């Protein structure tokens, strides 16, 4: 369990997905020549997770994405042969991501993908980025999991897909867009990461006190915590090391691998962090839904497991005490019947710009708070049977909508299910 | 179906070394130890023997020189289950080779009258039988019921009784029965039923009313008439009460 | 658009499906120089791997329809098709995880065992497919090959002995295998072996070798089994055993 | 008389390496293998070029912790045959170790032990050291466990095995790990020295002052313990001579094979006597699983005493405790303390935390109030399995749910067995 293969699908897909390379290359040391300018062990003790250059494969349906990448920062860094985009774009549209458009390109990627696996000692999963209300991040995407399912089924599928919100984008078929991808997530995933950008909004601007963010200001947030919960799997680490062991402690019933998360402290693109917190402070991030990159409040569900992940120089002693304490004295939100079920770990690199900093990976039963949202927002639309034409004209059948729609619904249920069990 | 079509083991692999010169010992409980070890754990667990390209008429032959000619009646008794194990778990092998190599050997030692061993030993005489029909066992089974001992002359006519039992050769007529009937089988048979001991004569009465089954009580009525009217009604006792 | 069944564009190949399997349901009964779908049966071998799941899915109900309109005479000509046709069927029909993709193809094999004398030429040619990557494919062709058996059996097969050892070799890693589904669904292919032969040959080559607790469900399986030890009558006769029995 | 020691998942290779250094130290071995200077051959073997190579095995589904060996401070001690390592790990499932990824090197692992086991001459056994929680040390241990039971069904087994604690824990579904392994497990061992993790962490900060331990602290503390066990078998003491005495000893009962090991003096680096330390055997905070002597009776007792010791001072300390405190035995046992003495002092590491004392003592002790801890297990686990939890990771690995159930029966009623005893 060594190598991961990354892909990043759709604009936000590529957005993301670059801004998490930028993060990452510059903590292991590398400049965007590709060339080691660090000055510890650290840093290149598993730098054969994610780079050889790069182990990304970048791919769009419009072509136009291509040089948004090249032309940024480290876009210079990128296999050549890598880039995989097509002529014309999805438009929102999840069945010309799913059947039409993006099935035609589809094994283009799968040749590169292999290409790229072929030469892996021993690989450990994939790992792709996309956003669930487009048409090709979604409708490509989900396809490209299955079809690499079924061509690598003894490997991990972690995806981190981010969650429409009407406060970022009024398109009224990222409803429909989202609900069919999480019908296919829930079935072929292992585990996802749910980015939901309400909550990036409401965090940029309750918060970060921002009037008006932008994909940038909501970028920054998802890079940074992208970067902490993968910090287990880049640094030498006893506890949540591969992505197979994560799930295991993390994913007690295969349907419910939906991950809540959240990371502190918040801070702003490039502001100055004078005073750093303490570790009670940072401790005090985790109920605190503020802090939550899903929009959920943990305080109206239940934790099934918790993993945590302390960055920087600070007492094990007390990062022992106050995770020991706050759950606890909060015993009525975390699951009885699974002990020990929160798990935590610390990693003396910090993350750039901060002196300490942590991250608090939740699967949480409040997660169905999200789901509710999309439904209803789903069903509104599915009622009145707007824009079906669309989809249905790309070789999609109506009867698709309601088995998604009944889908999720069952994962909203399975989660109320545990969230009222008794131990007794 | 046939359960036969099982895979096939081999077990030349695992012989020991310290085999042929314990066999050919001059220690009594060296050559059972020997004979026991190969049988209950080599030949006893498997069920299928290997067909193709196996010589096993290097270790039958062996087991027929104990069989024979081995002064230890317990080394018999398990040579002779030995010998039947391979003879039914490699059925269609003992064609003439295998078959002959043990056959008359076999017929030899039918004088061990403690019963165990002549179950063992006629136990394992059907088995060649049964898997080499009437190849070689018909001329020379006649062979030894002209034989001295007064035991292998009742044994041996019990065998030839127990083949003809199980005589169900293929065609309407004109099978190895019948090219020797008369001639040899029946001027065989008469010797037993003519025999001075009663227990020996009385062998014959079933061997020969299971013979006038088998080809007619009408066919037969020609030594019939040559034979004691009294023994004639001890013969018809059998006929009446024998089946194939 | 008779060649627009290999077109370009997806959409106009859906049309081609369609417009035969109209065809087939359509046509004449004796059959038009037209229904030229048996000589070249590497046409809907192709079409069977469409490369497009809806036009795949319209491909198979075509075929589905056509292997059914061919249920008349004279088309002795059905030994060619299962070695054309019943590789892609379970290659890439079996293998789908669409609902309708699946179903149809399954019927189809049905359809195709059923043209041949008995169940051998079926059974060797989807035989390997339990040897590949995927398991929901060997997931599903362990299922298939054990419906072909309880609706149809083992009659009318040369040297059935070779067969059952064929088939038989692999259930030990099938049993063995990591999916709780290959398992689960293996099971079931012994009961059906085991309801059409006895517990006594399954236990001396096979039963011994699998994990105990597997036996036991083997045995529960087989009490809530009824009826005698081969079954009286068969759920589905060939096509050679029907007409006879109409004539 | 040769032992073979394996050493099966992270915990059976970085214990091994603190033992196999504590083990060089003891017999004046080299890094490089060499001796400037019999009863210690029963675990080193001989090259025709003066040199000493351990008859160990290392075996691990993942390279990591092994590549630290053959490039470590003793990369030339072992033989580069003996280190043996997959590519992917089991994942912290126990499926995975039995089943999908341990059938896959079981045959490699078997074959390599056959040439140790052939360079030997009268073989008597092996040791084992393991995790209960990782899915390589609970799945590929039992299997491995099953087959030498076949291959070398007529000797002895040893097990030496770390117990899961929430301190150092690595993941959730260590209380499965830990019962399904005790199940498979149990028939093909014949003795199993079990090691609490939280024990061992307890000790390390309390005696040791540390105020959170690593890997290292824990295992060296535990290397000093597990000598102390085969110090018998290294120097040829009076006790515990070969494997089979283990089990004469200490095992009246084939199923409860599970001694309590306790050890005194642990003593910082920053003398008592023979009656101090032979105390400290029945305080509890030095014990190496967490429970109460004093809630159970005691099936058998010895002293491995080591050092600076008067066979009077024993039997002072003996008669002393045996007097003026209550230790209850059951009636069908011996009611005789068994003693033996080595009197070589106990080394430590140069460097390590631990001092070097001038006498210490290591008291196995078989007794019924060890199932506390199997019912720390059995709740933990009953809790998880109640809603079926993480179930689905072990059935899609090649593993029936039934044989939850099954591995749960058999620790229920090894529970009733340990009550019934005492009684
Ligand atoms: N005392 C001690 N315990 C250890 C050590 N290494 C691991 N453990 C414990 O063993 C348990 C399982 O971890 P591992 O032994 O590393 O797991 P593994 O045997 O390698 O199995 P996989 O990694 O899942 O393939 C954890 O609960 C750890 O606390 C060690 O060196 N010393
Ligand atoms: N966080 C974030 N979300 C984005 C970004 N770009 C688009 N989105 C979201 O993704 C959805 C649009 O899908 P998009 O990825 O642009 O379409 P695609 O190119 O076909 O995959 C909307 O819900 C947007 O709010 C971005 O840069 N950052
Ligand atoms: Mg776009
Ligand atoms: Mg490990």
């Amino acid at each position: 369990m060594r190598e991961i293969v990354h892909i990043q699908a759709g604009q936000c897909g590529n957005q993301i997905g670059a801004k998490f390379w930028e993060v990452i290359s510059d903590e292991h040391g590398i400049d965007p020549t590709g060339s080691y300018h660090g000055d510890s062990d650290l840093q290149l003790e598993r730098i054969n997770v994610y780079y050889n250059v790069p182990r990304a494969i970048l791919v769009d349906l419009e072509p136009g994405t291509m040089d948004s990448v090249r032309s940024g920062p480290f876009g210079q860094i990128f296999r050549p042969d890598n880039f995989v985009f097509g002529q014309s774009g999805a438009g929102n549209n999840w069945a010309k991501g799913h059947y039409t458009e993006g099935a035609e390109l589809v094994d283009s990627v799968l040749d590169v993908v292999r290409k790229e696996s072929e030469s892996c000692d021993c690989l450990q999963g994939f790992q792709l980025t996309h956003s669930l209300g487009g048409g090709t991040g979604s409708g490509m995407g989900t396809l490209l999991i299955s079809k690499i399912r079924e061509e690598y089924p003894d490997r991990i599928m972690n995806t981190f897909s981010v969650v429409p919100s009407p406060k970022v984008s009024d398109t009224v078929v990222e409803p429909y867009n989202a609900t069919l991808s999480v019908h296919q997530l829930v079935e072929n995933t292992d585990e996802t990461y749910c980015i939901d950008n309400e909550a990036l909004y409401d965090i940029c601007f309750r918060t970060l006190k921002l009037t008006t963010p932008t994909y940038g200001d909501l970028n920054h947030l998802v890079s940074a915590t992208m970067s902490g919960v993968t910090t287990c799997l880049r640094f030498p680490g006893q506890l949540n090391a591969d992505l197979r062991k994560l799930a295991v402690n993390m994913v007690p019933f295969p349907r419910l691998h939906f991950f809540m998360p959240g990371f502190a402290p918040l801070t702003s693109r490039g502001s100055q962090q004078y005073r750093a917190l303490t570790v009670p402070e940072l401790t005090q991030q985790m109920f605190d839904a503020k802090n939550m990159m899903a929009a959920c409040d943990p305080r109206h569900g239940r934790y099934l497991t918790v993993a945590a992940v302390f960055r920087g120089r600070m007492s094990m002693k007390e990062v022992d005490e106050q995770m020991l304490n706050v759950q606890n004295k909060n015993s009525s939100y975390f699951v009885e019947w699974i002990p020990n079920n929160v798990k935590t770990a610390v990693c003396d690199i910090p993350p750039r710009g901060l002196k300490m900093s942590a991250t608090f990976i939740g699967n949480s039963t409040a997660i169905q708070e999200l789901f509710k949202r999309i439904s209803e927002q789903f069903t509104a639309m599915f009622r009145r049977k707007a824009f079906l034409h669309w989809y249905t004209g790309e070789g999609m059948d109506e009867m698709e909508f309601t088995e998604a729609e009944s889908n999720m619904n069952d994962l909203v249920s399975e989660y109320q299910q545990y969230q009222d069990a008794t131990a007794d | 179906d046939p359960f036969e079509l099982l895979p096939p083991s081999v077990i030349l692999d695992k012989f020991p070394a310290d085999f042929q010169t314990r066999i050919s010992s001059t220690k009594w409980k060296d050559r059972v130890e020997a004979l026991e070890e190969i049988h209950n754990n080599v030949l006893k667990p498997v069920k299928k023997l290997a067909h193709k390209n196996q010589d096993y008429s290097d270790y039958l032959r062996v087991l027929a020189n104990v069989i024979q000619k081995d002064a230890n009646v317990q080394a018999v008794t398990i040579a002779a289950n030995s010998v039947q194990l391979l003879c039914n778990s490699l059925r269609s092998n003992f064609t003439r080779s295998y078959g002959a190599i043990v056959l008359v050997p076999l017929l030899e030692r039918t004088k061990e009258k403690k019963p165990s061993v002549n179950e063992a030993i006629c136990s394992a005489l059907d088995a060649v039988a049964t898997y080499c029909g009437f190849d070689d066992c018909l001329e020379e089974t006649l062979n030894y019921m002209k034989h001295k001992t007064p035991q292998v002359r009742i044994e041996c006519t019990k065998f030839l009784t127990r083949m003809l039992q199980g005589w169900k050769s293929d065609g309407p007529l004109q099978n190895q029965l019948l090219f020797k009937l008369l001639p040899e089988v029946t001027t065989a048979v008469l010797k037993i039923v003519n025999d001075t001991q009663p227990t020996t004569r009385n062998t014959g009465f079933e061997c020969f009313a299971t013979l006038m089954k088998l080809v007619g009580e009408r066919e037969l009525a020609d030594p019939l008439e040559k034979l004691d009217n009294l023994k004639k009604k001890k013969i018809y006792e059998y006929y009446e009460k024998v089946e194939v | 658009l008779e060649q627009r069944a290999s077109h370009k564009v997806w959409k106009a190949r859906l049309n081609a499906y369609q417009e035969l399997n109209n065809l087939f349901t359509k046509s004449s009964v004796i059959p038009n120089d037209v229904a030229n779908y048996w000589l070249d049966p590497e046409l809907f071998a192709s079409y069977i791997v469409d490369s497009n799941v809806v036009a795949q899915e319209n491909a198979i109900i075509a075929l589905h329809t056509l292997l059914e309109y061919i249920s008349q005479v004279p088309n002795v000509s059905t030994s060619k098709l299962r070695l054309q046709w019943i590789p892609p069927l379970v290659e890439k029909g079996l293998s789908s995880s669409r609902a309708a993709t699946k179903a149809k193809a399954t019927d189809c094999i049905m359809l195709l065992t059923q043209s041949d004398t008995s169940i051998q030429q079926t059974v060797n040619l989807m035989l390997p497919s339990l040897s590949n990557k995927l398991p929901r494919l060997v997931s599903s062709c362990v299922k298939c090959l054990a419906t072909i058996i309880e609706e149809f059996g083992f009659i009318n097969v040369s040297d059935i002995n070779i067969l059952l050892s064929e088939i038989l070799e692999p259930l030990p890693k099938l049993s063995s295998h990591a999916d709780r589904n290959v398992r689960s669904e293996t099971m079931n292919l012994i009961l059906q072996i085991y309801k059409w032969f006895g517990k006594e040959l399954l236990q001396e080559l096979l039963l011994e070798k699998l994990k105990p607790i597997q036996q036991r469900d083997l045995s529960r399986m087989f009490e809530k089994y009824e009826g005698t030890i081969p079954p009286k009558q068969q759920p589905r006769l060939f096509q050679w055993q029907k007409e006879q029995e109409q004539e | 008389r040769e032992c073979i020691s394996i050493h099966v998942g992270q915990a059976g290779v970085q214990i091994g390496n603190a033992c196999w250094e504590l083990y060089c130290l003891e017999h004046g071995i080299q890094p490089d293998g060499q001796m400037p200077s019999d009863s210690f051959n029963t675990f080193f073997s001989e090259t025709g070029a003066g040199k000493h190579v351990p008859r160990a095995v290392f075996v691990d589904l993942e390279p990591t912790v092994i590549d630290e060996v053959r490039t470590g401070t003793y990369r030339q001690l072992f033989h580069p045959e003996q280190l043996i390592t997959g590519k992917e790990d089991a994942a912290n499932n126990y499926a995975r170790g039995h089943y999908t990824i341990g059938k896959e090197i079981i045959d490699l692992v078997l074959d390599r032990i056959r040439k140790l086991a052939d360079q030997c001459t009268g073989l008597q056994g092996f040791s084992v050291f393991h995790s209960f929680g990782g899915g390589t040390g609970s799945g590929f241990t039992s299997l491995l466990m099953e087959r030498l039971s076949v291959d070398y069904g007529k000797k002895s087994k040893l097990e030496f095995s770390i117990y899961p604690a929430p301190q150092v824990s690595t993941a959730v579904v260590e209380p499965y790990n830990s019962i399904l392994t005790t199940h498979t497990t149990l028939e093909h061992s014949d003795c199993a020295f079990m090691v609490d993790n939280e024990a061992i962490y307890d000790i390390c900060r309390r005696n040791l002052d540390i105020e959170r331990p690593t890997y290292t602290n824990l295992n060296r503390l535990i290397g000093q313990i597990v000598s102390s066990i085969t110090a018998s078998l290294r120097f040829d003491g009076a006790l515990n001579v070969d494997l089979t005495e283990f089990q004469t000893n200490l095992v009246p009962y084939p199923r409860a094979h599970f001694p309590l090991a306790t050890y005194a003096p642990v003593i910082s680096a920053e003398q008592l006597s023979v009656a101090e330390i032979t105390n400290a055997c029945f305080e509890p905070a030095n014990q190496m699983v967490k429970c109460d002597p004093r809630h159970g009776k005691y099936m058998a007792c010895c002293l491995l005493y080591r050092g600076d010791v008067v066979p009077k001072d024993v039997n002072a300390a003996i008669a002393t405790i045996k007097t003026k405190r209550t230790i209850q035995f059951v009636d069908w046992c011996p009611t005789g303390f068994k003693v033996g003495i080595n009197y070589e002092p106990p080394t430590v590491v140069p460097g390590g935390d631990l001092a070097k004392v001038q006498r210490a003592v290591c008291m196995l002790s078989n007794t019924t109030a060890i199932a506390e801890a199997w019912a720390r297990l059995d709740h933990k686990f009953d809790l998880m399995y109640a809603k079926r939890a993480f179930v689905h990771w072990y059935v899609g690995e090649g593993m029936e749910e039934g044989e939850f159930s099954e591995a749960r029966e058999d620790m229920a009623a090894l529970e009733k067995d340990y009550e019934e005893v005492g009684v």
